[PDB]
RNA sequence: UAACUAGGGAACCCACU
């Protein structure tokens, strides 16, 4: 199932994002290097919400289809919720 | 009789139990809350499974 | 038991009492880090 | 001052959490435990 | 009476908050609707 | 020249919600 077969949503669910702004935080806290030009910030959860808003998350989605396959959005390709 | 000083407790990876490695019972022993069946059912609600990894597994008894 | 019965724990329940992750919303999918947008990220001093 | 959070120190926030372990635990913000790089607990309640 | 640049205007947010409102693919549908049925069970009474 | 951890259970009763 090729960008052809791509039939989940294009909106980013609250549980992706939930689940992207954790996981994202959580590598901002252990040193990764930041995506975006941050203006000043100490705490990891915001400059993953930061992030988020730029749409420059690196991170890709496998989304589990219920009969086994599996899609693969990237962040930026999903419409974000907010 | 029901002050809050004698209500107020908290708690903090301290005594823990000997027949299962889950911590105490009341904070006479320094016991924690527990997170019982309905919360497990309100945290599936939530879809909070990492919060629900986290109380269950990792901050209970890992 | 006496059946030689499985549990192929798509389920909640299973997943919890095995402590594990659970398939339930913020655990139904999966993660992969993306290996070109990371190439556009600068290191932060 | 009894219950705690992990704060994982990175620069942006090592000056901060550097003052709130010379506080020590009971000068209230500071904090108790901090963990070695291979998971080694060192108290601030027994003053190393 | 709407005018054309209210009229787009409102078929943009009639497919907004259309798209908002779609079921998100990973809900606990179950213990939702089970609580959804077991909340109100506490306030129902036989005898009032 | 600072020796650093904690230990049980089972029943009943009462109280809070």
């Amino acid at each position: 199932q090729a960008n052809q077969k791509r039939i989940t949503t294009p909106y980013m669910t609250k549980y992706e994002r939930a689940r992207v702004l954790g996981t994202r935080a959580l590598q901002i806290a252990m040193c990764a290097p930041v995506m975006v030009e941050l203006e000043g910030e100490t705490d990891p959860l915001l400059i993953a919400m930061k992030e988020l808003k730029a749409r420059k998350i690196p991170i890709i989605i496998r989304r589990y289809l219920p009969d086994g396959s599996y899609e693969d959005w990237g962040v930026d390709e999903l419409i974000i919720s907010d | 009789k029901h002050m809050v000083d004698d209500k107020i407790h908290s708690r903090a990876r301290g005594p823990i139990q000997i027949l299962n490695r889950q911590p105490m019972e009341g904070r006479s022993r320094d016991g924690g809350l527990r997170f019982g069946e309905m919360e497990r059912d309100c945290q599936i609600a939530h879809g909070a499974a990492q919060f629900l990894r986290e109380r269950l597994f990792e901050a209970s008894d890992p | 038991a006496a059946h030689g019965e499985s549990d192929p724990m798509k389920g909640v329940s299973e997943n919890i009492m095995l402590g594990q992750l659970a398939p339930a919303g913020t655990g139904c999918f999966d993660l992969l880090l993306d290996a070109e947008k990371c190439k556009y990220g600068m290191e932060i001093p | 001052a009894n219950m705690t959070f992990a704060e994982i120190v990175t620069p942006f926030n090592i000056d901060r959490l550097q003052e709130l372990v010379r506080r020590g635990n009971s000068q209230y913000p500071g904090a108790k435990y901090i963990i070695r790089d291979n998971g080694d607990r060192i108290d601030l309640r027994f003053h190393p | 009476r709407l005018s054309g640049e209210a009229f787009d205007w409102l078929l943009g947010e009639i497919e907004s908050k259309f798209n908002q409102a779609i079921a998100h693919p990973g809900e606990m549908v179950g213990a939702l609707a089970a609580q959804s049925l077991g909340e109100p069970a506490t306030q129902m009474t036989l005898n009032t």
